Order: structure tokens, then C-alpha cells, then sequence
């Protein structure tokens, strides 16, 4: 069969959409079946409309279960399958209030007294409308009322709060919810993620090197800021510094120069930042 | 960083006269006072040395962080926002209370959101109580 002309979009709602066609070429058609594309779509796809079948006497259908606040494009298929037709002018569905609150409610490394708050942003797709933001609440675990921020970036992904009077380490109630300019959204699932951490405070005392072969020397050493690693600096009488396998308390430097003084100092570190040297220790290969 | 004229020692946490001594009776003086600071816009929030009752412009330094409202128990929070208007702090204040009225409540708390001038605001967040 022939295709048909081109799509004329009529009425435009939060989720549906009116649109007719001028009829395609019989060469008797069965029906017209109706697809669209938005920006979010992988091509273009069918779509669901009333009545269930468009039958070849109809040149009109209303394409339902559309997204708020989407850019679509329609095009009609005629089948007895033929070509497409032309695609119809970029429309967008009319706004709504927002369905969808943001996943991965999650925690990051900070400061001393920061809650550092996350999440994975919400795409145009499911914001659903103009003005969209974030509504960040969160609370000490175990508490009843919520402090709440309000986060107007559509993009924005996470969120810091500084409070001097919160001591590291304390848990919190935190939810993330959604807005737009048509109303208020859903909050996402209540997770409880710990405040702070900041860098490791304290410097890795009795910092024992000693010679194991010509090439060889062995490390060994022993708060507030909880140690993700060490990192291990040597030098000899030519900077290089080395890291640990994991939260460990020794390490191993290999490749050196025989007979030879190194100087050696060694600090803890984690997501916030280092901490302070430790004292100085020597050995000869 | 807060605002003869006086103003908040941010280092010791009294109130200092004007530090020309003669400044009396908003943004330019924010910035004059605090130079050290990144003065971007004012808005409005007893002090003696004689007593006096008033309400002070806070120095908003560096770019605009919406206030952090705490919501009570068995309270609503809620926020109005246009992107089609720009209106004064005291314009969004009324806006508040007279939400709260309306659900025949009271207004606890409340802030300024999305900046559009000297002390003017697009936008409004506040918390409404029961009675």
C-alpha cells in the first residue's frame, strides 16, 4: 500500500494525544498502525491508541499513555505493510506534576562536620515538567521532624550540608523527593547514610623500616579519620611514593639500589583527603 | 556577615558600630563592611551599644544557597515559585503566612529562593504548623 500524507496533531494533553491523517493509497487496507520518537525513544516505536485497532476506514486515532512534558513526533504505517508517512511537526505533551524521585540515595566522603548527600538525577523524561528541583530531607536516626533543602538544579546530584553541633560518623534518616512547577512529587525510599569521616588525624606510629635483601626493604607501623590506605614516601641521599594493599599496616618496597640509605616517611588516607606524616625512618640495603 | 550602622563581628560575635563612625540610616555597605567577603546581595533576616529592636539585612556571600528549613512533626512543608515573576522578601513573607491561613494554620519558618534582584526573589519556601 501507499503511504500517507502527513500527520496533523490536533489536541495535546499530559498524556494523550489527537491526531489525524490524510488516507493512504489502497492498491483494500486492513488497518493504520501509528508510531512515535521522542528524544528518549531508541527510534521510533508504536504506541497505544484509542480505538485498540485503527481500522482503514479511520483517518483519525488519539495516541494515549504518552509522557508529560515530552517532545513527540508521530507517523502513520498502513498495512494490507507499506511505507511510513511523513513525520508531524515536534510536539510536547502538556506538564504534570512529577511521578518519579531519583534512585541511588547514597552517601559521600566529606568534611568533618558535612553530611554529604546523593543521588542519581532524574532525566527530562520523567521530570514531567518546567521548574523541576529536588527536595532534600534528612534527619538523626531515631528523631521525628526532617530538615529540608530545596535543590532548584534539574541537574544536580548531590548535596552538602555543613553543621557544626553534628559530630562525625552520626546516621541519618534521608529522603530525596521531586518537584516541578505543577505540584509537588513523590520522596524516594528513606535510607540512612553516616555523616562526615573526614581525613585521617592521626600519623602511623613506631614506623619500623628494615633491609631484606639488596633491593628489598620491609615497612611496618601501627582514630578519628578512618584509614582507607597508606601511601609510603622514600628517598634516598629521586621523590617516589607507593600505596598499600588496602587498609593494611606494612608494605614492601621493591627495586631499589643495593648498599644504599633510603629515608622514608609514611600517612593514611581515605576518601576526604591525607593525613599527617609520620616520623621519619631509615634503613640501608 | 549581618548589617548610626551596625554589624556583626563574623570573628568575635557581637555587634560593632560603623567603622568610619559615621555611616547612619544597604548592599555597598555589606560589601565596605565585610570586604574580605564576596557580597553578591542582601536580604532581610535587640542590640544595644541603649537597647533597640531590629530586624537586620543578612550579607549573602558567594552564590545563593537556599536556606535548610527544619519541619516539625505533624507540619507541612511547602514552596511557591515562578519563573514569570520577581517580587520583594516581604511580598514572599505575606505569601506565607497567608498560605498557612488559609489551611488554618500557623507559619513557623520560612525562606527565600531563586534571587532576581537586590533583595528580590522568585520564589518562597516556608513551613505551615497546627494550631
Amino acid at each position: 500500500p501507499g503511504p500517507p500524507g502527513v500527520v496533523i496533531v490536533e489536541e495535546i494533553t499530559e498524556s494523550t494525544a489527537t491526531l489525524s491523517w490524510s488516507p493512504a493509497t489502497d492498491n483494500p487496507i486492513s488497518s493504520y498502525n501509528l508510531q512515535a520518537r521522542s528524544p528518549f525513544s531508541l527510534g521510533w516505536q508504536t504506541v497505544k491508541t484509542v480505538p485498540e485497532v485503527i481500522t482503514g476506514d479511520m483517518e483519525s486515532a488519539m495516541a494515549v499513555d504518552l509522557n508529560p512534558w515530552v517532545e513527540y513526533e508521530f507517523r502513520v504505517v498502513a498495512t494490507n505493510t507499506g511505507d511510513p508517512s511523513i513525520p508531524s511537526r515536534m510536539i510536547r505533551t502538556n506538564e504534570a506534576v512529577p511521578k518519579t524521585a531519583p534512585s541511588n540515595v547514597s552517601g559521600r566522603s566529606g568534611r568533618r562536620h558535612e553530611l554529604v548527600i546523593a543521588w542519581e538525577p532524574v532525566s527530562e523524561e520523567f521530570q514531567n515538567g518546567e521548574g523541576f528541583g529536588y527536595i532534600v530531607a534528612f534527619r538523626p536516626n531515631g528523631t521525628r521532624g526532617w530538615k529540608e533543602k530545596m535543590v532548584t538544579s534539574s541537574e544536580a546530584s548531590k548535596f552538602i550540608y555543613r553543621d557544626e553541633s553534628v559530630p562525625p560518623l552520626t546516621p541519618f534518616e534521608v529522603k530525596v523527593g521531586v518537584y516541578n512547577n505543577k505540584g509537588d512529587g513523590p520522596f524516594s525510599q528513606i535510607v540512612v547514610i553516616c555523616s562526615a569521616e573526614g581525613e585521617p588525624t592521626a600519623a602511623p606510629t613506631d614506623v619500623t623500616a628494615t633491609s631484606v635483601s639488596v633491593s628489598e626493604i620491609f615497612v611496618v607501623w601501627k582514630s578519628l579519620g578512618r584509614p582507607q590506605g597508606f601511601e609510603i614516601s622514600y628517598w634516598k641521599d629521586s621523590v617516589e611514593t607507593v600505596r598499600t594493599r588496602g587498609n593494611e599496616s606494612f608494605v614492601m618496597l621493591t627495586g631499589l639500589e643495593g648498599n644504599t640509605l633510603y629515608h622514608l616517611t609514611v600517612r593514611a588516607y581515605n576518601g576526604a583527603g591525607y593525613g599527617p606524616p609520620s616520623r621519619e625512618a631509615s634503613t640501608t640495603t | 556577615p549581618q548589617i548610626l550602622n551596625m554589624h556583626m563581628n563574623v570573628q568575635n560575635g557581637k555587634w560593632e558600630s560603623d567603622p568610619s563612625g559615621t555611616k547612619t540610616c544597604i548592599l555597598q555597605y555589606c560589601q565596605e563592611v565585610y570586604p574580605e567577603l564576596q557580597i553578591t546581595n542582601v536580604v532581610e533576616a535587640t542590640i544595644q551599644n541603649h537597647t533597640h529592636i531590629v530586624i537586620p539585612y543578612r550579607c549573602l556571600v558567594g552564590e545563593f544557597v537556599s536556606d535548610a528549613l527544619l519541619v516539625p512533626d505533624k507540619c507541612k512543608f511547602l514552596h511557591q515559585e515562578r519563573m514569570d515573576v520577581c517580587e520583594t522578601h516581604l511580598h514572599w513573607h505575606t505569601v506565607a503566612k497567608e498560605t498557612c491561613s488559609e489551611k488554618s494554620t500557623n507559619l513557623h519558618d520560612y525562606g527565600m529562593l531563586l534571587p532576581c534582584g537586590i533583595d528580590k526573589f522568585r520564589g518562597v519556601e516556608f513551613v505551615c504548623c497546627p494550631l
